[PDB]
């Protein structure tokens, strides 16, 4: 049947009961959803070496040992592997960092040879130890003797199984810093997995899997609830889910007695999650996932960036040609380029072209924005520079975008940056963009050959991209029926994408407004000129004059060169 | 020598080294997991695991599951080293030839030729786990030769290994007979030559080793009646005092170290040997209880460079001092205070025993299992070296023995008054018979199958020479 299982025959194949209904394990390839792509190359790495080893025999190599699995708490690690192992259906010996580590002095060592001495033995075997972080940390944080004898018990048994075995290790760690370095070499966990935040795609079949047995309503908009979650991990999708509930409960509450014991079932009929729920779970959420840098998923087309076409014959030049026509640089072996700089004046849209770019080579995107970069310049912050690429290789193709870098460029971080910039491999197609307003006052050493030396000015807005920006933004807003922006468009030159962003978010403020009022005294379905005339009345270009001509001559300077 | 020592040792040794132990565990209510797959809870308990022992009152781990925790906890497989050899006997004799520069220790010694001091704590695997006997009667005539005299009494005993299944991989050593060596006893003690008990006893074990036999221990009284009317003694051996003073710990460690138990894992080739000390005084009630213990390996080596001998009081073995030809090191026996916290104490005017011994777990076989005994005798002819009671081996007493059943017939008979220890003893002393005679005499008397062979034995000539001398004797 399914599940490895072989209206009664249906449920025994799944197509006293406490310890099942408890122990509702077997999550099977049906209880993921949106990491398609990460769930396939675990397969692959898994299901292959254990199901058919006479292909890697006829081939005459030998498969990957260990498979180290990363990515921010709460993604379904730990949930994945275990659909993994239940699947291949294929003997697993668990292991939990926490219980390994919490066991008298000469312990652990004796529980971790246990797993992998019994793993051995019952060949095919796949071993997850979870939680690896917690008993091989980085080598300076403990010092402690017993978390170095744990260490070095691990590696003796990683580095003493690799003969004629169908033993796969898989192990699940939060960042790929954490682990000791000595367990990412060859002969160990050498294949390593990302897993990043699911796009909107991802949210949906995570809302779909979680809210099939609560009783919903009719009234229900699951795609808008999944357009509204954003960076929600499916662990914060599950709390929203039960928050839901419980508010529902807290709704019904009014109809029943807690007192009384027994509560009846025509009011457990009545029992119907409804939007407005699911509304206030996400006023009461609170997700954490972009506290930290993850590898998001874009989906920005070359229609929300409006004119600047020669930059994006520019970009489309100097990033798309490269990975979608490797045949032809090989042929004229041609190395492609290694980065890009955006400079000009704040809020022309260059985290919205960078995001575009992105997606037009359909590869996956990294955001480390200037706060991130000054706590690891302090250097207190979970993550690193180093961690940043490493992710960034792990999930390639990828677009690192750093943002507000003039602050670092004004040293530790700088020279840092540099050393990976260098060590990265040409042929793998990682590409770095650089986001900055002080074109002088950034490092020359950054701008050498091989590193970001393309440099890219992004103008202001013209009339027909302040048009089409204008346009794009009310997209979501409804507006009067036979109304005109270009007025706007021409009354505003000089004006950058958030001063118009500002102009429409005062017109939307004066709206509401008048219908709070209105609504109050007992209406306004539309947004009238006058909301715009004022807003524009109370607007101003956020550019001051010195820094447009500076910029100007600036670029002039360099045209001349 | 690139992989395991190459070595013969008894069958015993061999078939437990055979199995593994693994001791199967069934889903535990804490699991969470499939059907298939084990956490930490389900997995398969190793033999040697310390909580499964003292939940089941057992107090040591079986050597034999010693030896699998060694072997698991090093020595990988295909790599990793060229088999360094697990276990190695405690040796404190000084090196005589070191030579860093320095001459031998009367006149020198480094910092490399200096023997250690020696931390004692109590051991945790006892090789033999389960001393059976086969018949009551066997203990019951020695004690009755303490009964009749008075005097105490002193005997090897002579017996065979194998599996107990009571204990994980564990042994017991089943006693068949027992000889009494020729000694001096009195009131409070007992006296023996050693050269002339050792040179009898080495024909004897020749002559045990051709019945199939073997020396596995020494049993001892130490019982001395009370006043009540009917039988009672004193329990002079409890926890209150000592279990065995320091002359029999040294007695037994000398007799283990004249016993080496031959194995395969080790430099020598030999460890620990399987020779188990009993002694009889009496339980806290007036009951005749016997006991066992056998010396830890410390112990064993302990004695060998001198280095121990008896008190005054009971309890504590004295300790001697440094001289040419025996270097004394600095003695700390560790012990747990009641706090839960190992403690060192310098013990070098004198130290309790209880930290050189093991105990052992005596007992009787089921009154209505399989019946496998060698010998059903151990009441009949006097035995060996009784002299001082009336009972004296010589002519009339076989006649009176065995002339009546031998001169008629009754083959069952004749076959339970045949297999007697001493009887066979002492008419192989007579010489009478043929080598092969002995031999068809031996495998007629200890075995099943019998029939043939003794009619074989009948219709031979030097049967019937002895018979003819005993009618002609009185
Ligand atoms: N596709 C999915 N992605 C992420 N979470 C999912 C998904 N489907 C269901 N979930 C739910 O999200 C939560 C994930 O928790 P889980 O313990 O697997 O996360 P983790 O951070 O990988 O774990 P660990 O503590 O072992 O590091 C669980 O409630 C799981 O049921
Ligand atoms: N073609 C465009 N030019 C300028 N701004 C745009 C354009 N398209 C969209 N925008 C708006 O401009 C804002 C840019 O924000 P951000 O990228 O943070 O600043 P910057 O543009 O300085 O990088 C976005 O909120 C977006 O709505
Ligand atoms: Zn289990
Ligand atoms: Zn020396």
């Amino acid at each position: 049947g399914k599940k490895r299982k072989d209206r009664v025959v249906r449920n025994n194949l799944r197509i006293n009961r406490e310890d099942e209904e408890n122990n509702m394990n077997e999550v099977g390839y049906d209880d993921i959803g949106g990491c398609r792509k990460q769930m396939a190359q675990i397969r692959e790495m898994v299901e292959l070496p254990l199901r058919h080893p006479q292909l890697f025999k006829a081939i005459g190599i030998k498969p990957p040992r260990g498979v180290l699995m990363y990515g921010p708490p709460g993604t379904g690690k730990t949930l994945m592997a275990r659909a993994v192992a239940n699947e291949t259906g294929a003997f697993f010996f668990l292991i939990n960092g926490p219980e390994v580590m919490s066991k008298m002095a000469g312990e652990s060592e004796s529980n971790l040879r246990k797993a992998f001495e019994e793993a051995e033995k019952n060949a095919p075997a796949i071993i997850f130890i979870d939680e690896i972080d917690s008993i091989a940390p980085k080598r300076d944080k403990t010092n402690g003797e017993v978390e170095r004898r744990v260490v070095s018990q691990l590696l003796t048994l990683m580095d003493g199984m690799k003969a004629r075995s169908n033993v796969v290790v898989i192990a699940a760690t939060n960042r790929p810093n954490s682990i000791d370095p000595a367990l990412r070499r060859f002969g160990r966990f050498d294949r390593e997995v990302d897993i990043g935040i699911p796009d909107a795609t991802g949210r949906l079949e995570v809302l779909r899997i979680h809210t099939k047995n609560m009783k919903l309503a009719d009234d229900v908009d699951l795609e808008a609830l999944a357009a509204e979650t954003h960076g929600y991990v499916g662990a914060d999708i599950a709390s929203l889910c039960s928050e839901a509930a419980m508010q529902q409960i807290r709704e019904k509450m009014d109809l029943i007695d807690l007192d009384e014991d027994e509560i009846d079932a025509e009011v457990l009929d009545s029992l119907g999650v409804t939007m407005d729920n699911f509304r206030f779970a996400l006023g009461n959420s609170n997700p954490s996932a972009l506290r930290e840098t993850v590898v998001e998923s874009v989906n920005v087309t070359w229609d929300d960036v409006g004119g600047l076409d020669e930059i994006k014959e520019e970009l489309k030049e100097t990033v798309e040609y490269p990975v979608l026509h490797p045949d032809q640089y090989t042929k004229f072996g041609l190395s492609p380029s290694k980065g890009v700089l955006f400079y000009g004046p704040p809020g022309t849209g260059k985290t919205l072209l960078a995001k575009a770019v992105a997606t037009e080579v359909s590869a996956n995107f990294i955001s480390v924005k200037g706060p991130e970069l000054l706590s690891m310049w302090y250097g207190e912050s979970e993550s690193n520079i180093r961690d940043i690429f490493d992710k960034a290789r792990a999930a390639a193709p990828t677009v690192v975008f750093l943002d507000e870098l003039d602050s670092i460029a004004k040293d530790r971080v700088v020279n840092q940056l540099l050393t990976e910039m260098d060590g990265m491999n040409a042929k793998k197609n990682v590409f770095v963009i650089g986001a900055t307003n002080r074109p002088d006052q950034i490092d020359p050493a950054i701008l050498r050959p091989g590193r970001l030396d393309q440099l890219i000015y992004v103008p202001l807005p013209d009339e027909n991209a302040r048009l089409s920006i204008l346009n794009a933004q009310l997209r979501k807003t409804p507006l009067e029926p036979g109304l005109e922006l270009t007025a706007i468009a021409k009354a505003t030159q000089g004006f950058s994408g958030a001063d118009l962003l500002y102009i429409v978010q005062r017109a939307a403020k004066y709206a509401i407004k008048d219908s709070i009022e209105a609504h109050r005294q007992h209406p306004v379905p539309y947004i009238t000129k006058e909301h715009f005339a004022e807003a524009m009345k109370t607007a101003k270009r956020s550019v001051s004059d010195a820094e447009l001509r500076r910029y100007e001559a600036y670029s002039q300077q360099m045209k001349a060169s | 020598r690139y992989g395991p020592l190459r070595i013969k040792e008894l069958a015993v040794d061999e078939e437990l080294e055979k199995e593994d132990g693994l001791i199967p565990r069934q889903k535990s209510k804490l699991c969470k997991h499939g059907d298939r797959g084990m956490c930490e809870y389900c997995s398969p308990l190793p033999p040697w695991d310390k909580e499964y022992h003292e939940k089941n009152k057992i107090k040591h781990i079986s050597f034999h599951s010693y030896l699998k925790k060694l072997n698991e906890n090093a020595n990988k497989k295909e790599n990793g080293s060229s088999y360094i050899s697990p276990l190695s006997e405690p040796d404190f004799r000084i090196n005589k030839r070191c030579h860093n520069g320095h001459e031998p220790w009367p006149r020198g010694i480094c910092s490399k030729c200096q023997p250690s001091a020696i931390t004692l704590q109590q051991q945790e695997f006892r090789m033999v786990d389960h001393v059976e006997f086969q018949k009551s009667e066997i203990i019951n005539e020695f004690i009755q030769a303490w009964r009749y005299t008075g005097m105490q009494r002193f005997g090897y005993m002579y017996g065979s290994y194998s599996k107990y299944d009571n204990t994980p991989l564990g042994i017991k050593a089943v006693v068949e007979a027992i000889y009494e060596p020729p000694q001096h006893d009195e009131q409070d003690g007992l006296t023996m030559d050693v050269e002339q008990v050792k040179n009898e006893m080495l024909q004897i074990d020749r002559q045990a080793q051709e019945m199939g036999l073997s020396r596995i221990g020494l049993i001892f009284t130490d019982l001395s009646d009370a006043g009540a009317g009917d039988g009672s003694v004193f329990c002079k051996r409890h926890k209150d005092s000592f279990f065995l003073s320091s002359l029999e710990v040294i007695m037994a460690a000398r007799h283990q170290t004249r016993h080496p138990n031959v194995s395969k894992y080790s430099e020598q080739g030999f460890f620990s040997s399987k020779f188990v000390t009993c002694v009889i005084s009496g339980n806290l009630e007036g009951e005749i209880d016997i006991s066992s213990y056998q010396v830890s390996t410390e112990a064993e080596a302990l004695v060998t460079a001198d280095m121990i001998s008896g008190s005054t009081f009971p309890s504590m073995a004295y300790i001697n001092d440094t001289t040419d030809e025996r270097y004394v090191p600095e003695i700390f026996y560790m012990k747990s205070n009641e706090y839960g916290i190992t403690v060192k104490e310098n013990a070098k005017p004198a130290f309790p025993v209880d930290y050189l011994l093991v105990t052992l777990t005596h007992g009787f076989p089921n009154t209505d299992t399989e019946t496998n005994s060698k010998f059903v005798s151990s009441t009949g002819f006097p035995w060996s070296n009784r002299q001082a009671m009336g009972q004296s081996q010589d002519y009339q007493e076989l006649k009176k023995y065995l002339f009546n059943v031998a001169s008629s017939g009754d083959f069952n008979l004749l076959h339970e008054k045949i297999s007697n220890f001493h009887l066979l003893l002492y008419i192989n002393s007579l010489q009478i018979l043929s080598p092969d005679e002995w031999k068809l005499l031996i495998e007629s008397a200890v075995k099943n199958e019998w029939e043939e062979s003794l009619l074989k034995l009948v219709s031979s000539a030097g049967w019937q020479t002895l018979v003819m001398i005993l009618q002609e004797s009185g």
